[PDB]
């Protein structure tokens, strides 16, 4: 999914081998914040939420507790008391296209920052000038989503 | 002050009650609530801060007027004076027996 | 329609404080990305700070920890507080609306911030005596700081007006000459007066040039 | 950070020509580039963004191309009002860095200067300071030489020159040379002369005045 | 808050008469009222306080009455120096609110104006701007009409008038009408005239000058 | 005996700051009720703030949260700090001693606070050429802000002096004419000089009026 | 930021009482051995307070 409409899978009623992920060579970033990485096979949790999306390489550092950016404010916000693991890996061989891959979007404009674990998929035209911008796009009326080429 | 004044210029009597509690013994309390005395029944009695459970019956023990409660050898309250009407009541435990 | 007006620039001592204001028209600053970008005199543009649409503020490495960009929503105004100023912060500052701190389509007129221990001095205005056509003007000498705005005849004459950029003297003060070229038909019949304006010292001299 | 290098530092072409300004990034910044036009004494004006897309209100003679490291700004027909400083600005990486700027100069025809010399005012002479101002009006090219003569005195560095920017109307310059003296060191000489040497002149123009008149 | 309403907004009585100024509160403010006298270009002077009690140094011709909502200021003998603006001010309620003010005008005898016309100075006429000033001195009533004539030109709104306040010495006004022109639009005409019409004049007074003299 | 002198008034930009001072004589401000009351030009008085004898400060609803009345006891001085000024705060401000914020027996002379983005401009003074009796004067034109004080012969002539109130022009600047009526006996034998003083721009013109 | 004070973030086993460990070998937090060289999941065990 794109980061403005990030997918969420509710992992529950199963047993999870976390050390087939932590011992995988593919992942460029594997940062567990509230929990030790090797202690995941012993701790038992009520349920897990897997939030999946695609971002830029330079925006991976914003997926962290207390960080601030485009993605942290308007796309995907983590709480300050976040327990969990952020896993990221380079997918240049999948999500990139010679003629451009404009299927991945991100919210550029929003009136306020997102609350932690809030999803905002509204594509309504951003009123940047507080003129009578009656839905039509144009001057001082911006489309809120930009495409990652 | 004239009586023809509007509200906000009329006189207002103000009493400010400041309840202050120094660690001397407290002597300002509210009205202690009381209920009708029920005898010959196993009730939870609360007489002047002495609480318990028992059957409160009439007593032939004549207390001296400064004395309020009564104790046996084992220091258990078995006699008491009702504060409303100065009569003596012999608390008896709500009955217990082997089955 | 969209117009951005800076104010609050002026001479300030090193280590001093200065609160620049940017009033806006045509959009609301509480829902837009706004940047402050500075340009050193004779040098290129340098980005100083940005405030996002949600309120997140970012600063350059040379200005981080000293400056503070903010805005005040119920009057449509953007401020930049400036503390502990060093010598290299003498620059022209522009507030600019951005498209998500990418590119700046609308820029403000800019305000000059001078950081030096020199005192403010009011200029001296002298007339240059004129001799087809002929040129006449006035020389503005020994002022601090920049800038001085020279107009002619309350701004009613803008053709042929050459206002030279001011040169730094060896004594530390500035000097600029303003000249006009006038045909000889109106040369002997019209007096030309240069409105010298030094806003930092708050003075205006309407000095006539005469034959 | 990313160091943005512009070429050339000063570009001089005749009007009606095609101008190509090159910008180079130290990294690959994709198509995250904007171009700005800054007139003298005027805020920068955004010309193109996303390395190809024109800003509204920008004329069609501006265009852009390039990707990654190398980028070009093309002005297909240079006119008189494009004397400005042009900046490339990347915005892919986290710090927004501007370029060094490119000054674009219009090559008009050769115009000889109009030379005036202004004596010090007698208002100024009462404050100890004297300033003789030599004004060169509406000339091209910028290269001109101003030699001061104080009854044939080998004057060396005692003056300050100031040149205006190139005009957007007729592409000509103006220069002002100010010579500063002391009141007891100005009145020991009678005749003050300013000699100017320019490409558009066949002999150097000498404009002089007398102190006594 | 409390909205303090004064009546009349402008009061005109002959000197030696009794003047009654009325002030009304939106609520009942008891006897919490003060009155102030403000001369033109001068701070307000407290006259009476607590709706009846005179300030020391205030003459006995000032008095006050009223209570609750309605209050009156009485000036038992109007003199020449009482041309001022009078304010009632409540101070019972929490925000201190002043009244709208009452301008008190002394009705003297009818005085015809003394009419002067000032040409633009030749210092001013060389700077592109011309100002002809028509001065009416020591007249009453305030209603006067100033028509400009530029060799019989139907001048309409091209002038600005300024009237002084009524004098405390002799209760007369003065008016100055300034007509502004451009230097090339002033010198196309020769004779400039100011015509004034007043109640105290039997014919409108025309004062003129010639440009050439 | 009791005298209140305001100072610190002048032209200020919108959103700017200004610290008005009120020096007092005849009483101590540390033990008196002091008010600041403003009057818009052409309008009525409006109460701004009060400070009590014990130090309690109160403000009107239009000025609450922006202004700050205070005093400094060991020099007998009352101040009013003014922040975030809007367009409607252009007014004449008076410091006034009160009888327990009831009535104000003693008022200060007042100072004018002008809130606009215009620049301070020095006036131009022109003589009015005179033609029993005759009137002569000088016209003060194109200044900002108010006021301009015109005296005659170092203040030695106050009889017959009409200083007109200044009119707002369509260009935004003010103009006032000052005239005197002089009999023809002393007209050709005495030189008259009008002392034009513009304290906000710090200029003084001693322009002689001659026949 | 004062970086002269450091604490041991990573260790293989818990310390005994009143035991001092000043050894600065590269810690293995993963499956792949460090062999004395930092890399993926191989960290310096001492981190400084900011
Ligand atoms: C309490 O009141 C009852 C009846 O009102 C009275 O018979 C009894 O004596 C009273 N007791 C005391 C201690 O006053």
């Amino acid at each position: 999914a794109s980061v403005y409409a990030w997918n969420r899978k509710r992992i529950s009623n199963c047993v999870a081998d976390y050390s087939v992920l932590y011992n995988s060579a593919s992942f460029s970033t594997f940062k567990c914040y509230g929990v030790s990485p090797t202690k995941l096979n012993d701790l038992c949790f009520t349920n897990v939420y897997a939030d999946s999306f695609v971002i830029r390489g330079d925006e991976v550092r914003q997926i962290a507790p207390g960080q601030t950016g485009k993605i942290a404010d308007y796309n995907y916000k983590l709480p300050d008391d976040f327990t969990g693991c952020v896993i990221a890996w380079n997918s240049n061989n999948l999500d990139s296209k010679v003629g451009g891959n404009y299927n991945y979007l991100y919210r550029l404009f929003r009136k306020s920052n997102l609350k932690p674990f809030e999803r905002d998929i509204s594509t309504e035209i951003y009123q940047a000038g507080s003129t009578p911008c009656n839905g039509v796009e144009g001057f001082n009326c911006y489309f809120p989503l930009q495409s990652y080429g | 002050f004239q009586p023809t004044y509007g509200v906000g210029y009329q006189p207002y009597r103000v009493v400010v009650l400041s309840f202050e509690l120094l660690h001397a013994p407290a002597t300002v309390c509210g009205p202690k609530k009381s209920t009708n005395l029920v005898k010959n029944k196993c009730v939870n009695f609360n007489f002047n801060g002495l609480t318990g459970t028992g059957v409160l019956t009439e007593s032939n023990k004549k207390f001296l007027p400064f004395q309020q409660f009564g104790r046996d050898i084992a220091d258990t309250t078995d006699a008491v004076r009702d504060p409303q009407t100065l009569e003596i009541l012999d608390i008896t435990p709500c009955s217990f027996g082997g089955v | 329609e969209v117009q951005l007006v800076e104010s609050g620039g002026g001479l300030v001592q090193p280590g001093g404080s200065l609160r620049l204001s940017c009033a806006a028209s045509g959009f609301t600053v509480s829902s837009n990305y706004m940047s402050w970008v500075r340009q050193a005199p004779g040098k290129g543009l340098e980005w100083v700070s940005v405030i996002y649409s949600g309120g997140s503020t970012y600063y350059a490495d040379s200005v981080k920890g000293r400056f503070t960009i903010s805005r005040h929503n119920s009057k449509n105004t953007l401020y930049l507080q400036m503390n502990s100023l060093r010598a290299e912060d003498t620059a022209v500052y522009y507030c600019a609306r951005g498209y998500g701190d990418y590119y700046f389509d609308y820029w403000g007129q800019g305000t000059l911030v001078t950081v030096s221990s020199a005192s403010t001095k009011g200029p001296s205005v002298f007339p240059l005596a004129p001799s087809g056509t002929a040129a006449l003007g006035c020389l503005v000498k020994d002022y601090f700081p920049e800038p001085v705005t020279v107009s002619w005849n309350s701004g009613a004459l803008t053709s042929g007006v050459h206002t030279f950029p001011a040169v730094l003297q060896s004594s530390g003060l500035y000097s600029l000459s303003s000249v006009v070229t006038v045909p000889s038909s109106s040369l002997g019949t019209q007096t030309y007066i240069c409105n010298v304006n030094h806003k930092p010292s708050n003075t205006k001299v309407d000095k006539k040039v005469e034959p | 950070d990313v160091v943005m290098t512009q070429s050339p530092a000063t570009l001089s072409l005749s009007p009606g020509e095609k101008a190509t300004l090159s910008c180079r990034a130290s990294q690959s910044v994709s198509s995250y580039l904007a171009w700005y036009q800054q007139k003298p004494g005027q805020p920068p004006k955004l010309l193109i963004y996303w390395a190809s897309t024109r800003e509204s209100g920008v004329p069609d003679r501006f265009s852009g191309s390039g990707s990654g490291t190398d980028f070009t700004l093309t002005i297909s027909s240079l006119q008189a009002e494009d004397v400005a400083v042009y900046y490339c600005q990347q915005y892919g990486s986290s710090p927004l860095t501007f370029g060094g700027g490119t000054k674009v100069e219009i090559k008009r025809t050769v115009a000889a200067p109009s030379v005036f010399i202004f004596p010090p005012s007698d208002e100024q002479l009462k404050s100890g300071t004297a300033s003789v101002v030599c004004l060169l009006n509406n000339f091209y090219p910028r290269e001109a030489k101003v030699q001061w003569k104080v009854d044939n005195a080998l004057q060396s560095g005692n003056s300050q020159e100031s040149v205006t920017e190139q005009d957007s109307k007729d592409s000509t310059y103006s220069l002002s040379s100010t010579l500063t003296l002391s009141k007891a060191d100005y009145e020991k000489h009678k005749v003050y002369a300013c000699e100017v040497t320019h490409q558009g002149l066949s002999s150097p123009v000498t404009k002089s005045f007398n102190r006594g008149e």
